[PDB]
RNA sequence: GAUGUUAGGAGGGCAAAUCCGCCGAAUUUAAGCAUAUAAUUAAGCGGAAGAAAAGAAAAUAACUAUGAUUCCUUUAGUAACGGCGAGUGAACAAGGACCAGCUCAAACGGUUAAUCCUUCGUUUGGUGCAAACCUUUCGACGGAAUUGUCGUUGAAUUAUUCCAUGAAUGCCUUUAAUUUGAGCAAAGUGAGCAGGAAUGCUUCCCCAUAGAGGGUGAAAGGCCCAUAGUUCUUUUUAAUUUAUUCAUUGGAAUUUUUCAUGUCGAGUCGUGUUCUUUGAGAUUGGAGCACUAAUACGUGUGAUACAUUUCACAUAAAGCUAAAUAUAUGUAGGAGACCGAUAGCAAACAAGUACCGUGAGGGAAAGAUGAAAUAGUACUCAGGAAUGAGCAAUUAAAUAGUACCUGAAAUCGUUAAGAUGGAACGGAUUAAGAGAGAAAACAAGUAAAGAGGGGAAU
RNA sequence: ACGGACCAAGGAGUCUAGCAAAUGUGCAAGUGUAUAUGAUUCUUUAAACAUUUUACGCAUAAUUAAUG
RNA sequence: UUGUGUUGAAGCGAAAUACGUGAGUUUUCGUGGAACAUCUCCCUAGUGCAGAUCUUGGUGGAAGUAGCAACUAUUCAAAUGAGAACUUUGAAGACUGAAGUGGAGAAGGGUUUCUUGUCAACUGUGAUUGAACAAGAGUUAGCCGCUCCUAAGGGAUAGCU
RNA sequence: AGCACAGUCUUAACGAUGGAUGUCUUGGUUCCUACAGCGAUGAAGGCCGCAGCAAAAUGCGAUACGCAAUGAAAAUUGCAGUGACUGAAUCAUCAGAAUGCUGAAUGUAAACUACACCAAUUCCCUGGGAAUAGUGGUACUCCUACAGAAA
């Protein structure tokens, strides 16, 4: 070494022109990815691609005061929100065993986004003018005049952010 | 010079002495070709296509009734069960791969994922 | 243009050019219909064909008219009745005319000739 | 930019910069941070003083999120 | 980038210690015009270049946005003086006013004659005629490489 | 157990870029070298897929807490390791992509293995021309299995509400998207110049949702293929069409009333020691050996070895699992500020070819006539012939004649000019010769007649 | 003293990472919108364009082995 | 950006009352036969050669030179042929001297064998010769061999690592 | 019709030798995209063949530079020859048929076209009528079921 420079540091003492890699693909696989995003809503057909998840507290205390979403309501959640676990993952709504609701504030707030969410959906027949009443919590079907007048109606996708 | 379809009616008698004459000829044409004779060595060709040809129809009506002397029966020879490749052959099934229990089964049937719309 | 499945490079279809079976040759070999038959086929081209009549409109031969005498595939020509030439050691040999530079005509038909014509209106 | 290397203003100039005498050989002091405390301790001591040597405690695993915290006057 | 090891396929050795011959690598055996040749090495007929071409050199470069935004809004202001776009190389002497700007139909319409004919009317009959004559095939071999024809920038 | 050429089946080998196990260097760096580094790399052995592997916590944290795995941005060249030298070097949180959860074991069911497989049959309806394929439930037979298959996921009890059940009748529309293969597809072969030949130059017309490319005797939007566009056709996949009657068979979720706190993976975990590996340091994981547990109040993690103990988190020693991820391989498309025949792959070509080595292996050189050879040299003379020459001949051209585009230098031939006593060349200055030369190196204007060209003036 | 018989063609400080200085440019107690998303752009376009009022780096505060 | 090209581009040879101080630039004549610039400004790099016992290719002086020297040896006449010291025939003089340039085989070679052509190259002089080139042809087994046996030994099975 | 000494060196013009330069490019290279296993149903690789005249390369397999079928559809040609006036000539597709000897190579062997054993075998008519020494099978390990012996 010579001259006031910073003692050098670099770790290429491997055969690292191996391990080289370069991203000429990144907004190609952007575009591969919004198509294949498209396609997999066009295929379901109205019912959103997102799923429901609850807002929880970024834990230690550099992140104390931010909230994000979590993977998943709790069973004691759910069960405020009126609906088992295993309906709740037929209409979107993301379930997890491992968390618990250790304060009251955590608990009511994922309660009213659950129940939010739910007054939000309106569900179609699974037997195409045979509407039921549902079940595990799963709001009563919708008929065939609201089903009609609201599939033209841009969906909420706010609710899931 | 002889084609196909006229001779898909023949019976195996009609076409294997057909084959029996045109061999004949065809032999007795490279006879006059080992000797010094030329004159109808381009007939050659000729020949031999309608030697294939022929060959062709008895082989593949004798593949057609052994196919149906087999039909059915569970236990075909080899030749005559479905060439997929080898893999394709070893893999499930797909009854066997979409096969569950009847825990799972009655748990799909009661909550099936639904369509729903949100406002 | 737009459609990015098929190539605009130039290598890769002058390789199909030179390369081209001899089936895509028969049509990489149309030429031009004169006026009448084009107002009466309704159509703007045609491959040429063995019996067709040819009124040579570039080259050393512009004016000359003929029926086409044979096709050679091999070297994309076309040969008219009369525009033959002499060669070296003193025998005639017809003159290869490129399709694109001759125009129809008149048209020998036939019953797949009727149905392009036919699919052409 | 190649065409702005100062290499290139050297083209028909024989060393190319590097000296008719001492040339321009690999390594012919050695590798990396090699000579420190031999023969390049007066660079190590005169730019990096503090450079040898261990000072003070181990945090066996550190946790940076436990003692983060900003300031404002 | 050049392909990886071009250049060094090859069995490296340099028997050179007093065959009176330079001490380059040469390759091994006999009885083909190869064996015995100056191996890989720059100045070495089939040798490999002096650094190899890599793909991972800095293709790109990441431009400041507000720098980005400051080139757009000049170019702008640029193309809203006359003296700019007659310096360009546009024939705009016949325009009326160089900030141009036309009625909305000028979306609507959808024929290229039409397209043509407006733009003369504007009185640039003389830019399309450069644009139409300035089609022209390039020189150097850009135009082995799909790169045949250089028009000018309407 | 053994044996069977009994019946039906499977494995083996190739290929490897990405992927999974093992085994495992040294060069190198340290300016020496031994720990270290190179490197948990190369070489070697084995094993898979279109991805693989990992994966549903014996996980983090210490917060207001998060919640399977993988990958990206970051954490971070940080905590740490290290002749504390050279060097090496993670994790948690945070932001994103993607998003998915499950089953064995164990528990419970004996007024009854409720399971499974083999073979032989019957019909239940469908698209194929056929070949074939998808559905199908009523058995019988022979076995396997109590040395344990299957069901349940504590079990009974109300309430609601859901889900699969059969038969008859009727309906099978309409559109958007997506994906193959096909067709159709604008406008000059207009003067003139020149040329062997326009696609060139003038000039007169046009088409353009097409002015991408290629071909065509020279540079083509209007000569051809094709291109823009558009029409059918194939794949599947959403929404929209219609559902109604008659019946019992089972199942499921949650909510009321009861009983018992059940189960929860052993030569395993753990510990000691040894070796390796790791950033892991009184030891990170792994392995060998010795010892060898508890039973959920347990036992494991909480990055310093201990004892006594609080707290938090998880529930090891069984198993499956798509996506986001990688792809110096193969195949097929598409591109480029890439190379342009000593370059680019070794190979533009009959290239892993010729050729070399006993062998493992090594491994080239070599593209271009012309628009057209459907113009490849006819004829004559001289020669044994090869060749040569022509008053002969193709071509626009043969000094484009098959070693054929162009055709440099080194080297050599012919002609001419000059120099020439053991070098040649040169610098500087002139002179004599010899080649070229008028753009400053004289003559603007003026008057006439001859050819032309323009501008304005009706 | 060594290399050079001659000629042609080829033939050597470059590329990436990281740090600094210098200078130009933008913004300024801030600055850089990372990965990623959207969006009648989808030959070019693998680029341009954009970012519902505490992601992260560097900077805005130092010092100490360290509780701080 | 704005240009040159079949009324001849690039390249190349010789040049110039040419410009520059200089790297160079620009012109002329010839040749060439299809592309070429852009100095308006800028971007980019595999960007500048006298050397490296440099790499590849080509070519010199040496030089019509060294040399074409083992194996005692040739001669006369004829034929063929465009052409004969080294093809064929006859005559002579000689050699090898059964330890042989004589007959049979093995290893190795692989068509060199034979007949008929035949001379571009090769046959280090010539060549009409030839093991060269070209077209055809030619290898016949119950008894000769292999094939069978076992040897030094090799491979594999059972195991065991 | 005659005249230049020779050699060596310099210059010019024209040639020879050589293959630079320029211009071309059905090639390479790099990136992006997509798909992705073949094999006892005998793979990859290797031999051997196959055309009227046929060496290589390419293609193919005793049906052998190609059969059939499907779409196009008049040429294909060096000669000979073959083609409709469209299953015919030639292209493309490629599903049917066929696919020599080997090779994991698997009856035993291997510088053998060597040698076993078991079924004789194949074709044709609607139980007969022919022709064939030809054709199949036989590895090791393992699984399921079966068989008959054993303690």
């Amino acid at each position: 070494v010579a001259h006031n420079n910073v003692l050098p540091n670099v770790h290429l003492h491997k055969w690292w022109q191996r391990h080289v890699r370069v991203n000429f693909s990144k907004n190609i696989k952007k575009k591969k990815r919004r198509l294949l995003r498209e396609k997999r809503r066009k295929a379901n057909g109205g019912t959103p691609i997102e799923k429901l998840h609850p807002i929880v507290h970024c834990p230690t205390q550099r992140y104390n005061f931010r909230t994000r979403l979590g993977k998943g309501f709790t069973f004691e959640e759910l069960k405020g929100a009126g609906l088992t676990p295993r309906a709740a993952q037929t209409i979107g709504i993301c379930y997890d065993k491992r968390r618990k609701n250790r304060s009251e504030e955590s608990l009511t707030k994922n309660v009213e986004r659950l129940l939010k969410y739910k007054n939000s959906l309106v569900m179609i027949p699974l037997k195409k003018n045979k509407a039921k009443k549902g079940i595990g919590g799963i709001p009563a079907d919708a008929d065939k005049n609201t089903i009609k007048e609201f599939r033209n109606k841009k969906p909420l996708l706010s609710i899931f952010k | 010079n002889v084609k196909a379809y006229e001779l898909r009616t023949l019976k195996k008698k009609e076409l294997l002495d057909k084959l029996d004459e045109l061999k004949k000829e065809l032999s007795g044409l490279r006879i006059s070709k080992a000797l010094g004779n030329s004159a109808k060595n381009s007939k050659i060709h000729g020949v031999r296509k309608n030697v294939a040809r022929v060959l062709t129809v008895y082989n593949q009506k004798r593949k057609m009734e052994l196919r149906q002397l087999y039909k059915n029966k569970k236990f075909k020879p080899y030749n005559l069960r479905k060439k997929l490749t080898k893999n394709k052959r070893l893999q499930l099934s797909p009854k066997q791969k979409a096969a569950m229990t009847l825990r799972q089964k009655k748990k799909v049937q009661n909550f099936p994922q639904r369509k729903y719309l949100v406002v | 243009k737009f459609n990015k499945q098929k190539s605009s490079s130039r290598r890769k279809m002058r390789k199909a050019h030179f390369t081209a079976p001899a089936g895509l040759r028969r049509k990489i070999m149309s030429s031009k219909l004169s006026k009448e038959l084009r107002l009466k086929y309704k159509t703007r081209s045609l491959p040429v064909r063995k019996d067709d009549e040819v009124l040579i409109c570039r080259g050393h031969n512009h004016g000359r008219e003929g029926k086409v005498v044979k096709i050679n595939r091999k070297r994309y020509k076309i040969y008219v009745e009369r525009v033959t030439r002499e060669k070296v050691n003193g025998e005639s040999t017809f003159i290869g005319i490129h399709p694109s530079n001759v125009v129809l005509t008149k048209l020998k038909v036939d019953k797949n000739r009727k149905k392009i014509l036919d699919r052409k209106a | 930019a190649t065409r702005f290397k100062k290499n290139r203003k050297k083209r028909g100039h024989v060393s190319a910069g590097h000296g008719r005498v001492g040339k321009h050989r690999k390594h012919p002091g050695g590798r990396g941070k090699a000579g420190g405390l031999h023969h390049m301790r007066i660079n190590f001591d005169k730019y990096h003083p503090g450079y040898f040597g261990k000072v003070g405690m181990r945090h066996l695993n550190l946790l940076k999120n436990r003692t983060y915290c900003p300031t404002i006057n | 980038a050049v392909k990886l090891g071009a250049g060094y396929e090859t069995s490296a050795e340099s028997w050179g210690t007093g065959r009176a011959v330079a001490r380059i690598p040469r390759v091994p055996g006999g009885g083909t015009h190869r064996a015995g040749q100056g191996a890989f090495g720059n100045m070495c007929r089939g040798g490999g270049m002096f650094n190899p071409t890599k793909i991972w050199r800095r293709w790109g470069r990441k431009v400041n946005l507000k720098e980005k935004r400051y080139a757009v809004c000049s170019s702008i202001a640029a193309s809203g003086v006359t003296s700019l776009v007659l310096a360009r190389g546009h024939r705009i002497s016949h325009l009326k006013e160089v900030p141009l700007v036309v009625s909305n139909d000028i979306e609507s319409l959808s024929k290229t004659k039409e397209a043509v004919n407006f733009l003369v009317s504007l009185g640039l009959k003389d830019e399309v005629n450069r644009l139409v004559k300035s089609k022209k095939i390039r020189a150097g071999k850009g135009k082995m490489r799909n790169r045949k024809y250089k028009i000018r920038n309407g």
